[PDB]
């Protein structure tokens, strides 16, 4: 029953679109493809996002969460959208890796992918 | 370099179209999730095997039939591993 | 130092020293699962999730703040039921529970007196002694290990430590358990009078009132002659209410004990002449939650509980039930 990421079906860039819009609805910010003169490079399905962490926003602390997404073709027509955590960093100083708020954010994202 | 706006070309739209690249195929290690392992209720049902330090912090998901979201990630706490499994509403 | 009760005396000394020198971290397996619920989950859902995952408890997450939001245990249910039975002139009022989200169950409890005001837990890198003192200061039978990620201020629920898993840890790690050779009836340990007991004829809600009133986790069932037959645990209450049938509470104990899945840690017994050395061994290899002390003919004499044992080693020589 447990599996990495979330399943997707249909058209590869159709799914890329939905993920992008879903980020936009969460208020995450994201990298974007850049072609090779032409000409879109397969790494377009590698998205680095940055998320303002709400409970820190509530204090008014500028602490961010870094989340990388990656699409993989699984069968033809089936995809895993893989989500991984690059950690959290506040704009200040001065060494735990909690799954939170990373898991609370994947929760948000998944709500956006579905309410679409 | 971050950004707030939807790339334009993903609205052209959108069949036609570039005939753009595929994403890479699924690598063999995301085929298996250690949560599917309960060798351990003999007798401590919380024990998992050691994870694989590539897959620390990758979200995994699961069907509940209960109308909530099942999420989890694995992380190192000092020198031990905690896979947390979150059950959460949608609203 | 060189005879029973002087050898035990010294043996206990090493065991507490062992306890202080370890951390809660140390008790944990090197790779394990932790299940966590959102505080806003509905009560029915959370009950379905305990059973389905085969657990009796779960730490709650308050996800908007990123803060630990309490510990969910069968005690929460036992306390609300007691309250309704003692206060409501309306037997079907208990059904109301199902509408609550865990957060609103916890408010009812808060309002009702059933919960401490601030919120018991320890750092996993502090001493294991810290965990015991707390679990015995409040009579909680499990405790969250909570750390804080200083990059976010968010809390990190590392694990929940039970009394059972502390004792198992001690059983597997301390050679000196084998030197506790003093029979129970010589030491001062366990309860030996005023036992809350019940029979098959007894009604479940009466058993639940006993559990809440004496802050006990279980109640022995005896026959007319007082031979030990079985037990009714606060975890047993979970199996009656799991389908929303809050009228299963009017069942006799016997009827309700038939609805029990095999699964069941069993009932453990010792004679009064038994010593702690054998019990740590029972613990080493099996899931004991308590020992009923009985005679030749299985007649109940008293109860030796996990708190009882922990308390005996860690210390130098009507209302409400705690986290279960
Ligand atoms: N919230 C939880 N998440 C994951 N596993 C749990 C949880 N609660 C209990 N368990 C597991 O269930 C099994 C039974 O434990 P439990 O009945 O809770 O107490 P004990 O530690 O006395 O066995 C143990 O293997 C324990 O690790
Ligand atoms: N049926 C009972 N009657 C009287 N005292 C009890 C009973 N069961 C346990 N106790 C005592 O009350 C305290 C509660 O211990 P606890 O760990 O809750 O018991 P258990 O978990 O075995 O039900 C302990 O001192 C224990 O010895």
């Amino acid at each position: 029953k447990w599996h990495f990421g979330v399943r997707c079906r249909g058209d590869a860039p159709e799914i890329l679109l939905a993920v992008y819009r879903a980020l936009q609805r969460a208020g995450a910010q994201f990298t974007v493809p850049k072609p090779v003169n032409g000409k879109y490079r397969s790494d377009m399905y590698t998205i680095k996002s940055r998320w303002e962490i709400p409970h820190c926003k509530r204090e008014g602390k500028n602490t961010y969460a870094y989340i990388e997404l990656q699409l993989y073709e699984v069968m033809p027509g089936c995809f895993m959208l893989d989500v991984k955590s690059n950690g959290y960093k506040d704009i200040y100083s001065h060494d735990l890796k909690s799954s939170f708020p990373f898991l609370d954010l994947c929760a948000m994202l998944v709500c956006k992918l579905f309410s679409a | 370099q971050y950004s707030t706006e939807i790339p334009a070309f993903l609205t052209s739209n959108t069949l036609q179209e570039l005939k753009l690249p595929k994403p890479p195929s699924l690598p063999p290690h995301l085929e298996k999730c250690i949560l599917n392992s309960n060798t351990a209720y003999k007798e401590d049902q919380s024990v998992l095997p050691n994870p694989n330090h590539v897959l620390l912090n990758h979200l995994a998901a699961a069907n509940t039939q209960l109308g909530v979201l099942a999420l989890s990630a694995t992380t190192r706490y000092h020198r031990k591993y905690v896979t947390t499994a979150m059950f959460k509403n949608f609203d | 130092a060189m005879d029973v009760q002087e050898t035990q005396k010294g043996a206990l000394k090493e065991i507490q020293a062992f306890i202080r020198s370890r951390t809660s971290y140390d008790v944990l397996p090197t790779s394990f699962r932790l299940i966590v619920f959102d505080v806003t989950l509905f009560v029915k859902t959370s009950l379905s999730l305990l059973t389905l995952n085969n657990i009796v408890s779960a730490p709650l997450w308050d996800s908007e703040a990123n803060k630990f939001a309490g510990l969910l245990t069968m005690a929460d249910f036992v306390n609300v039921i007691k309250y309704y039975y003692q206060s409501s002139s309306f037997p079907e009022a208990i059904a109301e529970i199902d509408k609550f989200r865990l957060l609103g169950l916890r408010e009812v409890e808060r309002k009702i007196g059933a919960i401490p005001p601030e919120t018991i837990y320890v750092h996993p890198m502090h001493s294991l002694m810290d965990a015991c003192l707390a679990m015995s200061k409040s009579r909680a039978r499990r405790i969250p290990l909570i750390d804080v990620d200083g990059e976010t201020g968010s809390e990190m629920i590392v694990s929940v430590l039970t009394q059972y898993r502390i004792l198992k840890f001690i059983s597997m790690n301390c050679k000196e358990t084998a030197m506790l050779r003093v029979p129970l009836n010589q030491m001062t340990i366990g309860t030996w009078s005023n036992l809350a007991t019940a029979s098959m004829e007894t009604k479940v809600y009466d058993v639940i009132k006993m559990l809440a009133e004496k802050n006990i986790s279980a109640v022995p069932i005896v026959n007319s002659e007082g031979t030990l037959l079985n037990v009714y645990e606060s975890v047993d209450v979970m199996h009656l209410i799991q389908d929303g049938d809050y009228s299963n509470l009017d069942l006799s104990v016997g009827e309700a004990l038939l609805k029990r899945p095999a699964n069941f840690d069993g009932v453990h017994t010792c004679r009064a002449t038994d010593r702690l050395d054998g019990i740590f061994d029972a613990i080493k290899h099996s899931r004991v939650h308590r020992l009923f002390v009985v005679d030749e003919n299985l007649k109940l004499e008293g109860i030796l509980s996990l708190a009882d044992i922990l308390n005996y080693i860690i210390y130098d020589k009507d209302n409400f039930e705690s986290a279960v």
